[PDB]
DNA sequence: CCCTGGAGAATCCCGGTGCCGAGGCCGCTCAATTGGTCGTAGACAGCTCTAGCACCGCTTAAACGCACGTACGCGCTGTCCCCCGCGTTTTAACCGCCAAGGGGATTACTCCCTAGTCTCCAGGCACGTGTCAGATATATACATCCTGTTCTAGAGCGGCCGCC
DNA sequence: GGCGGCCGCTCTAGAACAGGATGTATATATCTGACACGTGCCTGGAGACTAGGGAGTAATCCCCTTGGCGGTTAAAACGCGGGGGACAGCGCGTACGTGCGTTTAAGCGGTGCTAGAGCTGTCTACGACCAATTGAGCGGCCTCGGCACCGGGATTCTCCAGGG
């Protein structure tokens, strides 16, 4: 979360950090699959046929 | 209380599915999102009433929502 | 009862729906009003037992918890979307994803 | 024994004929040749007719 | 004569005919039971297995390869197609949660 | 023991696709069912495999199998 | 059960019987969503665009 | 029809406010920590014996492979009607503000039935066994699917007839 | 006398229909193998008793959600223009359906052996529980600073028009 942080350039924690660190880890992403984050919202990621 | 369905507007579930990362959206989407809505709430506001009911208490409080939505496979953090 | 009674910009579709696709994403606040929302608990709630309140904690983890099982629902229906060869998503892809889920 | 004997026009019987089912083999002792599987089953049916 | 030729389909609608109905396991127990045999010696050099530990484990993985057959089948019936595709399984894991 | 991955012959998949009523089934799709069923083993009889050695054992039972499949939510009867 | 067994012209309740019973009923299919039985199959049903 | 130059608008980096939630501090008190003491679950040693590992005959249904073709996967075209971007005018959302009154939260008096024994006994479990429904077996028999032959409708062609 | 229009004739093909094909639905014959009844226990729950403790209920309290407003600017909704895409349709093809030849291992039955899980003692540290204590976690208050807000400016990627 410090790291996605720091990549946003922000000092303090907010659940999309947290929510990003969740999501971005495979390991934490298959321990929690079954978990819902609130504030968190999902990753930002587009498909490739979306693009024109 | 009637008519509540429709609260949920036709640009809100154009959002949700924008934070989805759906690139169009039909017009017959809304209807069946609101009853996938209307259904998943039908069972989760029920087990909180479960919940409350089994607790004797009149108010059903956000900890009984967190044990609702766990019981299920689907827990929520930060409540 | 007793009644009777110069040239605009003119965007194409696609490419505004990607870019609210990039700031709804990015994005952290909620995306469903709270008072509509609400309602439509309590008039969900009032058909199993009536005289029932919600405090507004409880309405928000119901709001967000719906908005992420909602998400990850429009995510699984694009994915199928894509995989049916298309990018405007159907009812029915929800009812397969549904079906899919076991729900 | 052998890849082809029958008394009518062979289609490579076995002692059964390949590539039909089990229900059509015939056992019957008559005169039987070979003439190169009936001219390679008459060319092909006449290169099928 | 001419062969029957059954037209493709008939038989595989046969086929599921008689699978639907009948509950004998399709996979053979012993290479089944060797894959979970060389599938454990990652994980433990000295172990054995039961007969009847083997069975639930080819019982279990029967029954979650037939639904997610039945997952692949309607993703292609849904995708215009009637033939099932390695992208409607990675599909169907995907909704699943096991992608 | 080595390349008993091919031990799930092609017929096998052809009628564990039967049972779930495919009509259609492709040449490219054995070896991704193959590695489907290669990781839920992977899993469960991992999971096995701890519960065996939890148990004080070293021999792998059908009870420790059964528990491995239904903390994953796929719990089986008749064993 | 039973009147799966009836409807199979069976006696003998079998884990065939078993699993159709299971999944005929909408309330015990939805309960027993998460499970799996041993040597009881699928429902014999096709799709409708499968027929010739 | 494709490539390249110029500009409208959503988006991104940045200067200044400040403010309201986050960080640090004061007690202190209630949950965390220390020592002893037993019942007791657990670690360890010997027996065993019933189920699993390895190899063997064999035979037979299961499986690899090659020949052929027709349902279906995929590439391509249009279109039109379904959805999106934006102008405009309603429309209810959120914060601002006020009481209310059921209702969550806390404290205390009391009371039944649940923790824990004693004894036993009648329902539950291990073992033995007659037995009654399921499976193997096979001619007979369904049973629908595939295919060959014929029926009838439709379009093309040619002969006949009236008119200029 | 030449030609357009009309009607009869033959060609062609879609499709209803009947016959053959092969894998199952049944009708006994008989095996057979667990199914449930009986028996003999015997091991766990029930009658009865002792004691006590956590909730049923009453009271308080203070707290927090519902109703209920104007306001105001964000946005739902209606509608016009239009635009790119879902799907019907058509064509290419290849690659997967169907079928047996042939090989090849799956499984039934058998035998030997030890790998090791219950089973029974045995002895031993270990954690709930009772005195005794004690120290920073948390409610709350003081302080403070990171980014929401408000604009200002800007690079910066994107669409429209001109040229080859």
């Amino acid at each position: 979360a410090g790291n996605a942080a720091r990549d946003n350039k922000k000092t303090r924690i907010i659940p999309r950090h947290l929510q990003l660190a969740v999501r971005n880890d495979e390991e934490l992403n298959k321990l929690l699959g079954r978990v819902t984050i609130a504030q968190g919202g999902v990753l930002p990621n587009i498909q490739s046929v979306l693009l024109p | 209380l009637r008519d509540n369905i429709q609260g949920i507007t036709k640009p809100a579930i154009r959002r949700l599915a924008r934070r989805g990362g759906v690139k169009r959206i039909s017009g017959l989407i809304y209807e069946e999102t609101r009853g996938v809505l209307k259904v998943f709430l039908e069972n989760v506001i029920r087990d909180a009433v479960t919940y409350t009911e089994h607790a004797k208490r009149k108010t059903v409080t956000a900890m009984d929502v967190v044990y609702a939505l766990k019981r299920q496979g689907r827990t929520l953090y930060g409540f | 009862r007793q009644s009777t009674g110069k040239k605009p910009h003119r965007y194409r579709p696609g490419t505004v729906a990607l870019r609210e696709i990039r700031r709804y994403q990015k994005s952290t606040e909620l995306l469903i009003r709270k008072l509509p929302f609400q309602r439509l608990v309590r008039e969900i709630a009032q058909d199993f037992k009536t005289d029932l309140r919600f405090q507004s904690s409880a309405v928000m983890a119901l709001q967000e918890a719906s908005e992420a099982y909602l998400v990850a629902l429009f995510e699984d229906t694009n994915l199928a979307a894509i995989h049916a060869k298309r990018v405007t998503i159907m009812p029915k892809d929800i009812q397969l994803a549904r079906r899919i889920r076991g729900e | 024994g052998g890849r082809c004997l029958a008394f009518h026009g062979p289609l490579m019987y076995e002692a059964h004929y390949q590539g039909w089912k089990s229900s059509w083999d015939e056992w019957v002792g008559y005169d039987r040749i070979r003439a190169y599987n009936e001219e390679n089953i008459a060319m092909k049916k006449r290169l099928a007719n």
